[PDB]
């Protein structure tokens, strides 16, 4: 009657849709976007910050050495969000 | 034309399932990368910049990547 | 023919009803060509009315993008093939209700037999299986490792008389179930097709003699091109893949394979199909890219006078 692996009522549209994902973890060989993803995870981004980490730059290796107002050159305007994004990068 | 029937269900778990298994399968076919570029851009574009639903951005992401899988599999893969 | 097939004229554009971004990935004409069968990237199948343009139906066929559509001349059955999800192919009924009759789980490509469409041939990687449309029984299995060439886009196929099969470059006698010949490799993707005249075999750029196995022709323009014959088989349509889809299609003379014309549609051609009357030409055209976040794939209709 219906092979069931198919398929909902009807679909989302831009002009009526205003306001779980998983995805790859650990660790050091992380493209700039696996860095952007991890940043957005904390509540950061701020496209001005990520507008270009599309590349100045960073590897999944230049995480813990990016220090704190290196962040100044690339967008995050205020001192406080910058202070626990400085301390969002640790924990491992 | 034939018509029916009982294709009532989804969005919801349909969306979450679709996204999920298309990702599980797409991780077998692409190399640095990552896929996040699509994902991030979508969550940056429709969700952030036009403040639309996250489900919407995830839907458009889903669409794009179904077209990507289509492309790759039609292109053929040694595995 | 000669002149008619060097100009095509756009008339209409088919677009998904309730989508912000249309995503057609395959096209095929109805059994009696009153409808245009348009499979989409989500695994659905939308039937539009060729003349009016209006959507007639919508069916939920697969988990993944539709990659193949082949209706029976009978008008009672429909073959579909998806992208990466199982079952990768299916056989449906177009009788009164659209229901699945038999499932081809791992077969990425599926095709009817040419005599009276009583059997179905599917391809699983390098292997080819032959089934019966009525019972669904796998009648036969063709494969030989010592002859296997392992195309990436292998599509097993019957000759017009269904006494021969071309699978993975290997020519098989069906009733003997023994490999007759092995066409060597000069290409990694395209597995080749039978010319409707049943005289020549077309494997990518090589046109071999099906009787003498001797190379008849070499047409460089058919490199990585899918080939669609009109019903009469007097012309060929060549569409390129490896966006990897070419933004242009070519027309050829089926007799001697000389180029008739090259039409650029400024849009990415995913697929295309014509009718038996050779009046219409459906083309699946795409714009943009991944980074444009716009892959609106639409079906445009052309006419061939
Ligand atoms: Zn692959």
């Amino acid at each position: 009657q219906q092979a069931d692996s198919d398929q909902p009522s009807k679909r989302p549209r831009f002009d009526d849709s205003p306001r779980g994902v998983e995805l790859h973890p650990d660790y050091k060989t992380w493209g700039p976007e696996q860095v952007c993803f991890f940043l957005r995870r904390g509540g950061f981004g701020e496209p001005a910050l990520l507008k270009n980490i599309r590349e100045n730059k960073i590897t999944g290796a230049l995480l813990p050495c990016l220090d704190e107002s290196h962040f100044e050159n690339l967008g995050v305007s205020s001192l406080g969000e910058r202070k626990k994004l400085l301390s969002y990068i640790q924990r491992s | 034309e034939a018509p029916e029937g009982a294709g009532e269900v989804g969005l919801e778990q349909w969306l979450e399932t679709s996204l999920e298994r298309i990702n599980r399968e797409a991780r077998l076919h692409f190399h640095p990368e990552f896929l996040f570029r699509l994902w991030n851009t979508c969550v940056e574009h429709w969700h952030d910049r036009h403040q639309r639903s996250l489900d919407y951005a995830k839907y458009r992401y889903l669409l794009l990547m179904h077209k990507a899988m289509y492309t790759h599999m039609q292109q053929g893969c040694p595995c | 023919r000669h002149l008619i097939f060097s100009r095509f004229r756009p008339i209409s554009v088919f677009r998904e009803a309730n989508e912000d971004e249309s995503g057609f990935t395959c096209c095929a004409f109805s059994a009696r060509e009153r409808f245009l069968m348009l499979g989409t990237c989500t695994g659905q199948l939308k039937l539009y009315n060729v003349f009016s343009g209006q959507e007639e139906a919508s069916y939920n066929c697969h988990n993944s993008a539709i990659t193949h559509l082949e209706p029976s001349r009978d008008g009672s059955l429909l073959l579909t093939s998806a992208t990466w999800s199982q079952p990768l192919s299916a056989l449906w009924g177009m009788k009164s209700v659209f229901d699945m009759k038999h499932s081809f789980t791992e077969d990425h490509y599926v095709e009817f037999s040419k005599h009276s469409q009583d059997r179905v041939i599917g391809t699983k990687g390098d292997i080819a299986h032959i089934y019966d449309i009525q019972t669904g029984n796998k009648l036969l299995t063709l494969f030989n490792p010592d002859l296997a060439n392992n195309y990436k886009r292998n599509c097993a196929t019957f000759n017009p008389t269904d006494d021969l099969v071309l699978n993975d470059g290997v020519l098989w006698d069906v009733r003997s179930a023994q490999a007759i010949h092995k066409f060597d490799k000069f290409n990694m993707n395209i597995s080749g097709v039978f010319h409707p005249n049943g005289l020549e075999v077309i494997i990518n750029t090589e046109i071999w003699d099906l009787r003498t196995f001797h190379l008849l022709h070499t047409v460089p323009a058919l490199d990585q091109c899918r080939v669609v014959f009109n019903h009469t088989g007097t012309v060929m349509y060549g569409a390129m893949l490896q966006s990897p889809f070419g933004s242009s299609f070519r027309t050829f003379n089926a007799t001697d394979y000389k180029p008739i014309a090259t039409i650029d549609v400024k849009r990415n051609i995913f697929d295309l199909c014509t009718d038996t009357k050779d009046c219409y030409l459906a083309v699946i055209e795409n714009q943009g890219s991944m980074d444009a976040l716009n892959m609106d794939t639409v079906c445009r209709l052309y006419e061939v006078g």
